[PDB]
RNA sequence: GCUAGCGGCGAGCGACGCGGGAGGAGCCCGCCCCGAAGGCGCGCUGUGGGGCCGCGAGGGGGCCCGAGGGCCCCGCCCGAGAGGGUGCAAGCCCCGUACGGCGAGUAGCGCUGCUUGAGCGUGCAGCGCGAAGGGAGGCGCGGCCCUUCCAAGGCUAAAUACGCCCCGGGACCGAUAGCGGACCAAGUAGCGCGAGCGAACGGUGAAAAGGACGCCCUGCGGCCGCUCAAAAGACCUGAACCCGGCCGGCCGCCGGCCCGCCGGCCCCGUCUCGAAACACGGACCGAGGAGCCACGCGCCGCGGCGAGCCCGAGGGAGCCCCCGCGGCGGAGCGAGCGCGAGACGCCCCGGGCCCGCCAUGCCCCUGCGGGCG
């Protein structure tokens, strides 16, 4: 259970905090599972979703793999290239079907440099925890 | 305004209550001289309750 | 009478005498009363705002305007009444209410003792709803050394017959049926064993096990001993807890345990005793009623009353 | 327990247990104990004797501690003595070793006599002793000593 | 109930119920108050870790003929009592003894009670000085609660000789007691009669 | 303590002292001694001294569903099965949680007024008059004591109270409720010259995918259909009242029957002696709407314990556990000084006696005292 009083366990307080959260917190909330292959390489269970990430949806209808073309933190959803609603008119511009990032597994990551620096900081912090704190 | 109709039916609902056994035989209003002498007669031989 | 102690392995490690609390007469009424009173004392006060419906300015318009005489605002809107929309409730709730009920110490102790005693009755536990078929003995006394891992505790519980009760709790979690879901009370699970621990640091190991609760012999809780004002909870005593029960229950100033009583079976055996049956005298044979039929009409019927006729 | 209440059962009856010819109205007998010398004299005379008037001398301040005088009967003096000591004392008797009980130390200042002491002699110490108490303890062969 | 036999209520009518100062004092903060006082107490204890939180206070007869038999704890030791041990007031305060110049013993037995209490405390107290002595300070153990808590001893029966005891008590003690009690009234009335006798001839 | 008192002694009003606790801490000036030693443009008309920052476990297959978080089999992590989110009800999908790190115009007194439970004054005040060793001790006055203290100068922590605001919890309310106000714009829109008053208004869907096309129409708009699981299409469900089509009857209720005939039926509520009343209220329907709580009292039932009984406030790395005073009862009665119950008795009830109070008569010590009738 929770032994800390500072964190709220109220449904009302929790939903308001998620529904209206700062963008820094929206990022962590919008994390996604690193693949078995990536996890072995980087030693991090889940990394926050980015706009160059290629991800494989594993539950929702539309279970394919694509790059993340757009991230809309306000809608708490990400848009994956190639997963769209059926464009009624054939000669029409596609509308992306937003997928939640929980429903996805990160096949590839946009390596960047800050991503690499962030991956390392966790690797040493997790090592302190693995050293039984 | 004054009227006593239904008084007798109300009185006889469960009435005609007799006075009580203690009332018939009581030491109230009796001659004080009779009462004093009665206590002395009682206070001797079997009737005496004195220790 | 000594209660068998089974170790984490599950095999009769030692024997311990029965604490005399388990000889206390089983009173369900004393338990229910103190349970009801102590649940009320935990209740947090609720009330409406004193300034609700009084914040507006409304005056009865008055007779003659063809409108009912209830306070109405500038517009002519009904206000300030239990029947008016936006009005104060006729008797507003206040926190001045008595949310707590006092209990005499003796009566509280009598209840706590009769609840621990109820745990010993084999059927009381099954009646309450615990699954106790695989449990070897009641009370369950298990010598478990300090346990800090759920898997170690789970093995103890599996090897002593309580896994089915823990599984009844695990597979009983559902969303609630009311506004309580919204009011931070969304999930309800079935209540399971109570592990009484003395100096055996098994609290960390057993805490996340589903439905199971822990309580130091220093402070047994009657709302725990009888969940739902229904006594009969499987209690997995640590061996220190049983060996300390005669101490805990004597350290109560000069509190003397309520004297043992009788049971319906022990009133039935007493009733069937030869002396009681010998006193019984059979009664007179009863009356024959027989609904009236016309006697005059039939020859056989008339002969019972008028044979010569 | 609101559920198990007379008012809830009487819902559906209109007047709610208060009558039709006379209805519940606000204070129709006046508020408080009022009119006890006028309209309610019947009740006040019948059940309240001595309610109206002044009957005694007045002490502007009452000093409870000095007006406090706790009393013990001659029957409970032996009860104060602990049982283990008391049971032997009664068989042993003895003028030299007669029990001394300072009822003041137990918490009582004056000894009254309501019952009978046991025959074994006892010395009682108290601030005051009723005459019947002095006589009874003197009959049991005891001494009514005073205490400071 | 409605009239009939009811003792009259002596509870005063509520005042300032709608407007005015709050005359209702709720106690839902009571459990929280308990945790607060312990937390303030724990913080204070650490600030003077070797020293007991409570200062030594004196045994004092409880006032009135009602409680004159028992003893309780008073504000401070009298200057005479401290002088009997040999401690000046300021030196005593450093040791931990509270000092009250106002109190007067009122007896010679009261002084003896407290001088003995002061003597015992002096033995129990250990003065940790020597600049810093951390090892001794670590195992110092802070005394918890009231220091030397007063003990009120229960009455114990004693053995006495009826013959010697009957020597002090006059025979007919009640007459002796009732005469002493009424002597003032009897004496005044007989003086009142002497004036009447003087005022007849 | 809850009653000493106060009050057309009426209605009502009403402290403190003990006792148990939390908390505790003592001092300083004037006066007087020095006399500038001082804070030195002053001052000898006296200065100075005596909280943040983190990591963070472990789930697959089958079937189906618009989509599992569903089911059916098997597993794994719990110092984490508190919660929230995610296309349905998720310990293992995401976040988190458990586990971490860094003393004089005075006192007094006279007269008045206000006030207090304070009563021939509880404190204050005006004016008049005014001390010296004084104050008090709860019935005034004048003596005599006895206990206790030193007013007319000043400081002082702690324990206590409490809103905005922030944080957390709730046997709280669920949009006519809950704050007036859940709505990106509420003290807002509006109103009153102004002081002031003061609303209404929550919900599409998982994703706007918020409507492909064609047909026509002078055109509007309609029509198909489309998207979607569904139109859910300006929105969740969509009741009652009320109304339009189409179909079916001739009809208020109650009973018998095949069913439109016979029989019976005044309009409720409400005051009232009496209502169908030419008494009153009621167009209709929906939602809301009225003996609740606190405290005191009387009595009853129960439960614990019993000449006892008692979660008082509080205090115990203590949580519903433990320890924990008054009080109330056990003795009454009398204005009070005071004095002070045993003799019976299943129970009840009378009688008899005992205790106090009001007398009376006797006897005698430690005497208006005691005892006895």
């Amino acid at each position: 259970m929770k032994l800390n009083s500072a964190v709220t366990a109220s449904r009302r307080k929790c939903r308001k905090a998620y529904f209206t959260a700062n963008a820094e917190t929206r990022a962590k909330m919008m994390s996604s599972r690193l693949s078995k292959e990536l996890r072995a390489e980087h030693k991090i269970k889940t990394m926050p979703i980015r706009r160059g990430d290629i991800v494989e949806i594993f539950t929702g209808g539309h279970k394919g793999t694509g790059k993340v073309v757009e991230v809309r933190r306000r809608d708490y959803k990400i848009c994956v290239e190639g997963i769209n609603q059926k464009a009624r008119n054939p000669e029409a511009k596609p509308v992306p079907y937003p997928i939640h990032p929980s429903n996805c597994i990160i096949k590839e990551l946009y390596m960047n440099g800050s991503r690499y620096r962030a991956i390392k900081r966790r690797q040493e912090r997790n090592a302190e925890r693995l050293a039984r704190i | 305004n004054h009227t006593s109709k239904n008084q007798n039916r109300k009185d006889h609902r469960n009435g005609i209550k007799k006075p009580k056994k203690s009332a018939y035989t009581s030491h109230k209003g009796m001659c004080p001289k009779y009462l004093r002498n009665l206590r002395r007669s009682r206070a001797n031989d079997p009737r005496q309750s004195l220790r | 009478p000594t209660v068998k102690v089974f170790g984490p392995t599950g095999t009769q490690v030692a024997e311990l005498p029965r604490p005399k609390v388990f000889n206390v007469p089983l009173r369900p009424d004393i338990i229910n009363f103190v349970h009801t009173q102590l649940r009320k004392c935990l209740r947090t006060p609720y009330a409406v705002s004193r300034y609700a419906g009084v914040q507006c300015t409304a005056h009865s318009w008055g007779p003659g305007r063809a409108v009912a005489r209830l306070p109405r605002k500038h517009g002519g809107i009904g206000a300030y009444a239990n029947f008016a929309r936006g009005g104060h409730m006729a008797h507003p709730t206040t926190v001045i209410r008595r949310w707590c009920r006092k209990v005499n110490l003796n009566q509280r102790r009598y209840a706590v003792a009769s609840a621990l005693a109820a745990s010993a009755n084999a059927a009381l536990v099954e009646a309450r709803g615990h699954r106790i078929a695989d449990v070897p003995s009641i009370p369950l006394v298990v010598d478990t050394d300090n346990v800090t891992k759920t898997k170690d505790a789970l093995a103890i519980i599996k090897a002593v017959g309580v896994l089915r009760d823990v599984e009844r709790c695990k597979d009983s979690r559902h969303i609630r049926a009311g506004r309580g879901k919204m009011r931070n009370r969304r999930y309800i699970t079935r209540k399971g064993p109570l592990v009484i621990y003395n100096t055996e640091d098994v609290a960390r190991g057993f805490r996340n096990l589903p439905g199971v609760d822990l309580c130091h012999v220093s402070s047994i809780r009657l709302l725990e001993l009888a969940p739902g004002s229904h006594p009969g909870r499987l209690i997995l005593w640590t061996k220190s807890a049983f060996a300390s029960l005669d101490d805990v229950y004597a350290a109560k100033q000069n509190y003397t345990l309520p004297r043992s009583c009788i049971t319906q079976t022990d009133i039935e055996r007493i009733l069937q005793s030869d002396a009681v049956q010998k006193t019984f005298v059979p009664k007179r044979d009863p009356l024959v009623i027989e609904r009236k039929v016309d006697p005059f009409s039939s020859k056989e019927a008339l002969a019972r009353l008028d044979p010569s006729g | 327990p609101t559920r198990i209440r007379k008012s809830r059962k009487r819902r559906g009856h209109r007047q709610m247990g208060y009558g039709r010819v006379g209805g519940h109205r606000k204070h129709p007998s006046g508020r408080g104990k009022a009119g006890g010398l006028q309209h309610k004299r019947t009740s006040f005379d019948k059940y309240h004797p001595g309610y109206f008037g002044k009957l005694g001398m007045r002490n502007y301040h009452v000093r409870r501690n000095i007006e406090y005088n706790p009393t013990i009967n001659i029957d409970k003096i032996w009860s104060l003595i602990p049982e283990e000591q008391r049971d032997g004392f009664l068989q042993r008797k003895s003028t030299t070793e007669a029990p001394v009980v300072d009822v003041t130390r137990f918490g009582f200042f004056k000894v009254l006599g309501r019952g009978s002491l046991p025959q074994c002699p006892i010395i009682i110490k108290a601030r005051y002793f009723s005459s019947d108490a002095e006589k009874k303890l003197r009959e049991v062969g005891g001494v009514p000593l005073l205490v400071p | 109930a409605m009239g009939r036999n009811v003792a009259f209520s002596n509870m005063r009518r509520y005042k300032c119920t709608n407007k005015g100062p709050n005359l209702i004092k709720n106690w839902f903060n009571q459990p929280a108050r308990k945790i607060r006082r312990r937390q303030t107490r724990l913080q204070k204890a650490k600030a003077i870790f070797p020293c007991p939180l409570q200062k030594l206070r004196p045994s004092v007869t409880r006032c009135s003929q009602k409680f004159n038999l028992t003893q309780r704890i008073g504000r401070g030791f009298t200057l005479r009592e401290l002088q009997g041990v040999g401690l000046s007031a300021g030196k005593a305060r450093q040791i931990g003894i509270a000092v009250d110049p106002r109190r007067k013993n009122k007896s010679e037995e009261s002084v003896a009670r407290n001088v003995a209490r002061l003597k015992e405390y002096l033995s129990k107290v250990t003065i940790f000085s020597k600049q810093a002595k951390p090892e001794e300070i670590q195992q110092a153990i802070q005394h918890q609660g009231v220091v030397m808590p007063v003990v009120n001893p229960k009455p114990v029966i004693t053995t006495g000789s009826i013959a010697e005891a009957k020597k002090e008590v006059p025979e007919n003690l009640f007459m002796y007691l009732r005469n002493a009690r009424t002597a003032r009234n009897r004496a005044r009335l007989a003086k009142r009669d002497a004036e009447r006798e003087a005022a007849a001839k």
